[PDB]
RNA sequence: AGGACCGAACCGACUAAUGUUGAAAAAUUAGCGGAUGACUUGUGGCUGGGGGUGAAAGGCCAAUCAAACCGGGAGAUAGCU
RNA sequence: ACACAGGUGGUCAGGUAGAGAAUACCAAGGCGCUUGAGAGAACUCGGGUGAAGGAACUAGGCAAAAUGGUGCCGUAACUUC
RNA sequence: AAUUCCUUGUCGGGUAAGUUCCGACCUGCACGAAUGGCGUAAUGAUGGCCAGGCUGUCUCCACCCGAGACUCAGUGAAAU
RNA sequence: CGAUGUCGGCUCAUCACAUCCUGGGGCUGAAGUAGGUCCCAAGGGUAUGGCUGUUCGCCAUUUAAAGUGGUACGCGAGCUGGGUUUAGAACGUCGUGAGACAGUUCGGUCCCUAUCUGCCGUGGGCGCUGGAGAACUGAGGGGGGCUGCUCCUAGUACGAGAGGACCGGAGUGGACGCAUCACUGGUGUUCGGGUUGUCAUGCCAAUGGCACUGCCCGGUAGCUAAAUGCGGAAGAGAUAAGUGCUGAAAGCAUCUAAGCACGAAACUUGCCCCGAGAUGAGUUCUCCCUGACCCUUUAAGGGUCCUGAAGGAACGUUGAAGACGACGACGUUGAUAGGCCGGGUGUGUAAGCGCAGCGAUGCGUUGAGCUAACCGGUACUAAUGAACCGUGAGGCUUAACCU
């Protein structure tokens, strides 16, 4: 459940630390974003030195949330924090090439097959 | 809403209902038989018949719970003594409601509330 | 095609095979047992009319009583009809059991929805709370205004306001029927009914398919 | 009801092993990727237990790649397919949510010797 | 928030055509006593469906 | 030592809500400032209306002040309603 | 103006905890505030808790929430030291 | 600028975006030296801006506890 | 002018169409995609933020689209009070001055218990022509109507390529709405436990009172949303713009004059809800009452005695029904409520005793004890025998049938 506002953690290499929604993409008044939704992002905390920079605006894909993501038995799973990985903005690929941390099944898609690659344990 | 719920909550917060049926359920079972408000004798047998039920089984453990409830040692006397073996094989119901009409200072519709074997 | 009457078991859910969990709403149908058979050249339409459950016999008036003895079927704790279609037809005495229900795959459900009491705007008709600080006077959940200024001295018709929500007769459509076990008279649909457990349901099959 | 409870005795599962929040388990889960059904595992510590009857459910909590997650299961659910304690522990509450500010050597549990 | 016209006596009177009072139907009898008291309520004696259910 | 610091009594009155035919013709509740000083308070006294007093707002002078109140000139005058 | 949630100077100063005349619970002593009884709608008042997010509200972080004690370590620009 | 109409002046910073803020420029409509000029540590229930924490402020409200509101009995107003 | 509160925001809205999106077409300097322009069309829909008192505007990022206007520039007896426009103070400027400036700057009391109309709900009365209990029809009224993206068709048509379809089909979403509580959660001051201070129960132990429920930790039912089910339609009819067919007037031509066909999210239906006070008061089914007499002003007349039906109402136990009425269940031939038994759930191994330890404490008895609203049972208590209301065959006139 991720709106405007909203900080989150980086789950890739980018170089990036702390990230703040702008915008929930993909429908007028839509109020929230889920894993496998995509946002636009700016950025707030960087490394020194990486492929980004403090106050880029592009495109983010949200990977785990801390309310969870439910599977048609009715079970819940739940991440202690918001983390999304960076995509670009026309193109709408990952930036970086290494992904940190747990991502779900729901990411599994065309779209989101170097994720799934990349990841360390798929739920 | 009150749906399907329980506990009449008598225009009282939470520790004065629990102070007035601890105090009135010691007078009932003082006296046996006392007349108060319909609604407040409704809400007494839920308090009442469960210190009975309490009763029929003395250990000193009950006797601390009962104490816990009432706050009376001649209570707590008078029910394992009396009233247990009293009631010992009533399965429930071991009050009576009676109303007697209307109260004068407020037209409120009073009862008489006794134990069954009474008299 | 015509329904049956049942009654709002209460909800479980179904796990398939697959690791799907499948919310139900168990609907027991008993035998609703027809008590009148309405027609053109009488009544100037064709239904059936029928009776569900039993009833205490000291509390069945003569009235319902003679009619259900017209009938020759117990008396049931209601009386509820159905219009047919063409082709179809019934007789009195008749027993209809879940097995209509059977071949079907959609189905409306119509219930008394729950009695949310006199309730508010923001409540019933979804209406936004004003501000909860920043100056508001008394004003914290009142539906604000009610019209314009001597253009219409009057409020409209059907302006949405305060009042009785709920306890009334609402239709869910198109429910996926589950199961239809004859043998101890259930069905399973799909999802939320409307009304409490316990009250009586009008189980139809879907007319948008 | 009777005849919920006839619905939900026969869907319930003959075989869940008896556990206690604060006991370390291993639940192997069936996946379905592609149409090939394989096994995934997840071990982590019983933080809640939701007894229900068919409806019951629990819930793990695992330390996994620097992330905590968790995750509740449906016990009767036919995805789970076994349940497996590793490691009993030892607590004196029925639900350990306070666990989710302490790591590393603060979220330790003692073994339930028995 | 006041009006702006007296109301007359004739709205009055219909305002106060539902504030009239339901008399008692029926008293009910004790069958011991024979005396009258409200159906469900015990006597002014204390009798209640015939027995003496307290002292006075 | 301190027109020092924190903070009750005490003095004051910054903010919000209530109340606004009020509990109250200015208050209550929760917070707030000063709190050994140019402090505060009791009792008694003095200054009188074009006058007093005023760390000065035209502030206060008995719920009344860009000239108090009471009585009188006085039935002022009113091309106005 | 009231049997009015206001105002009114001095004196006495118990116990446990506490720096304390704060605060909490009590003693001596004194009260339960001169309409009650029910019910447990909207709405208002005063409060309690809240998923995920965390000022995106708003004129404005108004109000709430939060911080809060003792001891020790340690503590910047600037400075009239 | 508590002074600048034109003006949201221009440039820079900060922000995803800043008619406000800070620093510069000077073209000072219409600053300016005891109706004081420019600085200034400390202080301020002072004005403007920013950040961390915090949170029902809000997204979007939900439930609960009490006092009214509602019903009964008694007394019994008011503006108009 | 013996008072019509004047910006902006909030909350509710509602209408117009000169239509922003979606829909239907004509022309194109329309290859396709994408456009330009005009016509028809108002069913639904129609951003969030930064700055600023702002409306506006600029900017950022969205979206199918971010419509234009009316409504006392809608809406302060609905909120706010930032702006404007009171009294205090200051700058610049003007004036000798008091003072002044659509110049700026800091601060600065927004009342009303709703009589009527209106509207949202909910009842009482009477009526509908004997009374009563039910089930209906449906005159009429209201609700609802949004849309993206992907895939297939098909890299097909088109096109030199680049690119890239109509038509048609399937899936998955966003916003909105209705319902529900099985799941995930919230609350759960009526459940369990931990703990601080203090007081008390003679004391220990164990408990209880107060301290915001003392502070906390969990949590039943219930209510809930963030949770999960469903919906918007298809279809038909008559059409708009428009497209035509045949065909003259006007030997041709011509969509029109006669005649016929197609044609849109608009219209009427289809879907949902109310609904016979629809006084035009309807229909069907069933039940109940089949007594004597007096009267004078003899008539739809008045009265006496006997009779008291079907049913209802009242009372009581009550409810996932409810402001009150109302509605629904039940009243001994009884599970309506409470209690009780059993179970479940929650909390988390009670007290007492014993052991170990100097002791705090730990261990065994023990997943113990307690356990609200839940589930299945159970007449233990309370739901009384009655009494009350309601009557006694139901007008006239024709018509037709049967005697
Ligand atoms: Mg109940
Ligand atoms: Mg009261
Ligand atoms: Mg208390
Ligand atoms: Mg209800
Ligand atoms: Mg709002
Ligand atoms: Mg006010
Ligand atoms: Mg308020
Ligand atoms: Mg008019
Ligand atoms: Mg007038
Ligand atoms: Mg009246
Ligand atoms: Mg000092
Ligand atoms: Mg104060
Ligand atoms: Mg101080
Ligand atoms: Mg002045
Ligand atoms: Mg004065
Ligand atoms: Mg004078
Ligand atoms: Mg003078
Ligand atoms: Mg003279
Ligand atoms: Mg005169
Ligand atoms: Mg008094
Ligand atoms: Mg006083
Ligand atoms: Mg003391
Ligand atoms: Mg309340
Ligand atoms: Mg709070
Ligand atoms: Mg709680
Ligand atoms: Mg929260
Ligand atoms: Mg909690
Ligand atoms: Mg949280
Ligand atoms: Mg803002
Ligand atoms: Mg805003
Ligand atoms: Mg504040
Ligand atoms: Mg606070
Ligand atoms: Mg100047
Ligand atoms: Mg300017
Ligand atoms: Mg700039
Ligand atoms: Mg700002
Ligand atoms: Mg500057
Ligand atoms: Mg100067
Ligand atoms: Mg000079
Ligand atoms: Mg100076
Ligand atoms: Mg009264
Ligand atoms: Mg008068
Ligand atoms: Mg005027
Ligand atoms: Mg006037
Ligand atoms: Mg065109
Ligand atoms: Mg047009
Ligand atoms: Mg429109
Ligand atoms: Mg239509
Ligand atoms: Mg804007
Ligand atoms: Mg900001
Ligand atoms: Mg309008
Ligand atoms: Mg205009
Ligand atoms: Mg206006
Ligand atoms: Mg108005
Ligand atoms: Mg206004
Ligand atoms: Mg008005
Ligand atoms: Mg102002
Ligand atoms: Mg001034
Ligand atoms: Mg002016
Ligand atoms: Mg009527
Ligand atoms: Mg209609
Ligand atoms: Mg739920
Ligand atoms: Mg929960
Ligand atoms: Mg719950
Ligand atoms: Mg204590
Ligand atoms: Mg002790
Ligand atoms: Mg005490
Ligand atoms: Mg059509
Ligand atoms: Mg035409
Ligand atoms: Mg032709
Ligand atoms: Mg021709
Ligand atoms: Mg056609
Ligand atoms: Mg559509
Ligand atoms: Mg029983
Ligand atoms: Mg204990
Ligand atoms: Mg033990
Ligand atoms: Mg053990
Ligand atoms: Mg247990
Ligand atoms: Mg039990
Ligand atoms: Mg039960």
């Amino acid at each position: 459940m991720i709106q405007e506002q909203t900080m989150l953690n980086v789950a890739d290499n980018s170089g990036a630390r702390r990230v703040m929604c702008i915008k929930v993409l993909g429908g007028s008044h839509r109020r929230y974003a889920g894993v496998g939704d995509i946002i636009k992002i700016t950025i707030k905390e960087a490394i020194p030195r990486g492929k980004v920079k403090k106050g880029d605006v592009l495109k983010a894909v949200v990977v785990r949330t801390k309310k969870g993501v439910r599977r048609p038995d009715g079970s819940v799973i739940r991440f202690d924090g918001n983390a999304c990985v960076l995509l670009n903005n026309n193109s709408e690929q990952p930036i970086g090439t290494r992904i940190f941390g747990p991502v779900t099944r729901e990411l599994r898609s065309e779209k989101f097959m170097k994720i799934i690659s990349l990841a360390p344990e798929v739920l | 809403m009150r749906h399907r719920k329980s506990g009449r909550q008598l225009n009282r917060n939470s520790s004065h209902r629990q102070a007035m049926f601890r105090n009135m359920a010691g007078s009932l079972v003082r006296h046996e038989i006392i007349k108060t408000t319909l609604p407040k004798a409704k809400e007494l047998r839920r308090v009442v018949e469960p210190l009975i039920t309490l009763a029929k089984t003395d250990s000193v453990a009950n006797r601390r719970l009962a104490f816990a409830r009432t706050r009376d040692n001649e209570i707590v006397a008078k029910l394992f003594n009396e009233l247990g073996p009293r009631f010992a094989s009533r399965a429930g119901g071991y009050t009576r409601i009676l109303k007697c009409g209307f109260r004068a200072g407020d037209n409120a519709p009073m009862a008489y509330i006794e134990l069954v074997d009474r008299s | 095609m015509i329904g049956l009457v049942g009654k709002k078991v209460g909800m479980t859910r179904i796990f398939t095979e697959d690791g799907v969990s499948i919310p139900v709403t168990v609907i027991e149908v008993e035998a609703n047992r027809v008590t009148q058979v309405k027609d053109l050249a009488n009544d100037g339409y064709r239904a059936i009319q029928v009776t569900t459950g039993a009833k205490k016999a000291n509390r069945v008036t003569k009235p319902e009583a003679g009619h259900f003895a017209k009938a020759g079927v117990e008396a049931g704790r209601g009386l509820w009809e159905f219009r047919l279609a063409e082709g179809e037809e019934f007789t009195v005495g008749q027993s209809i059991s879940v097995e209509l229900f059977a071949d079907v795959k959609k189905v409306d459900v119509t219930g008394t929805s729950k009695g949310k009491g006199f309730a508010g705007t923001v409540k019933r008709w979804n209406f936004r709370t004003q501000d909860a600080t920043h100056g508001n006077s008394l004003s914290h959940r009142v539906p604000g205004s009610i019209g314009q200024n001597q253009t219409p001295g009057k409020v409209f018709k059907g302006k949405k306001m305060a009042g009785q929500m709920g306890n009334e007769r609402v239709t869910v459509q198109s429910l996926d029927v589950v199961r239809v076990d004859a043998e101890r008279n259930l069905l399973l649909v799909k999802g939320a009914v409307p009304g409490a457990t316990g009250s009586d349901l009008i189980v139809k099959p879907a007319v948008k398919a | 009801s009777n005849i919920i409870k006839q619905l939900e005795q026969e869907q319930m599962k003959q075989d869940v092993p008896s556990f206690r929040p604060g006991d370390t388990v291993e639940v192997k889960v069936w996946v379905v990727e592609g149409s090939k059904k394989r096994l995934q595992a997840f071990e982590g510590v019983v933080i809640a237990i939701r007894n229900r009857g068919l409806h019951s459910a629990f819930t793990v909590r695992k330390i996994s790649n620097g992330e905590g997650v968790e995750r509740v299961f449906q016990t009767h659910s036919p995805v789970v397919d076994s349940i497996s304690v590793k490691r009993r522990g030892a607590v004196r509450k029925a639900k350990l949510y306070y666990l989710r500010e302490r790591t590393g050597k603060a979220a330790r549990i003692k073994e339930r010797l028995n | 928030a006041v009006q702006q016209n007296k109301p007359t006596r004739s709205k009055r009177g219909m305002r106060r055509s539902h504030d009239a009072l339901t008399a008692v139907t029926s008293l009910s009898v004790d069958k011991t006593s024979g005396e009258k008291h409200l159906r469900h309520h015990i006597t002014a004696d204390g009798y209640y469906r015939g027995r003496k259910v307290i002292a006075k």
